[PDB]
């Protein structure tokens, strides 16, 4: 699991 | 170019006053993901705690109906108010700047990766003042983003905590 804060995306 | 380098950080930024809980209100971004899945946003909460000149930041939000906690470290870049979310493998670094904020009701943060600027509005509690909302949209316009690139997040469904099985640690390299 990863978190891209720029797009508030948890994938 | 680096749009975030032209953004003035909160003068004499005080991490002590910025610490605590912040509720995510909106994001202005040209990110493809938001344009296609923005209407699927989850109530998001941020918890900040000073760690020397850096800031430990936890983000709380649900995923598939379950509360998660993401742990990150906003590193000190040597400039007050500017922080760095270090790159990890093919995952590019994210530059952060705390711009406008009164520490007590709202905060406007800018995030940048690969030269693409994103703007976020946080609030200590709801409702947010009309003044702050209009101010945020003004900053989004100045960031060369349109009204269709502004996404308002849920006002309910926030996560207060997460169990040990739902903690994503993005601090340890």
């Amino acid at each position: 699991l990863r978190y891209d804060s720029t797009a508030e995306r948890l994938y | 170019a680096s749009p975030i380098s032209t953004i003035q950080p909160k003068a004499n930024f005080d991490a002590q006053q910025f610490a605590g809980t912040w509720l995510l209100v909106a994001v202005g971004s040209a990110a493809r993901f938001l344009q296609e899945q923005g209407h699927r946003a989850e109530a998001t909460t941020l918890h900040v705690a000073p760690q020397g000149t850096a800031m430990a930041v936890s983000t709380f939000r649900k995923l598939d109906g379950i509360c998660w906690q993401v742990r990150q470290l906003y590193g000190d870049t040597g400039v007050l108010g500017r922080f760095l979310l270090q790159a990890r493998g093919a995952r590019g670094a994210v530059h952060v700047v705390v711009a406008e904020t009164d520490y007590q009701s709202f905060a406007v943060l800018y995030l940048e990766r690969a030269g693409q600027l994103s703007v976020k509005l946080y609030a200590r509690s709801l409702p947010v003042s009309d003044s702050v909302l209009s101010g945020f949209e003004q900053r989004v316009q100045e960031a060369h983003l349109t009204e269709d690139q502004i996404f308002y997040f849920p006002k309910y469904g926030f996560c207060e905590a997460a169990d040990q099985f739902h903690v994503l640690d993005e601090v340890r390299r």
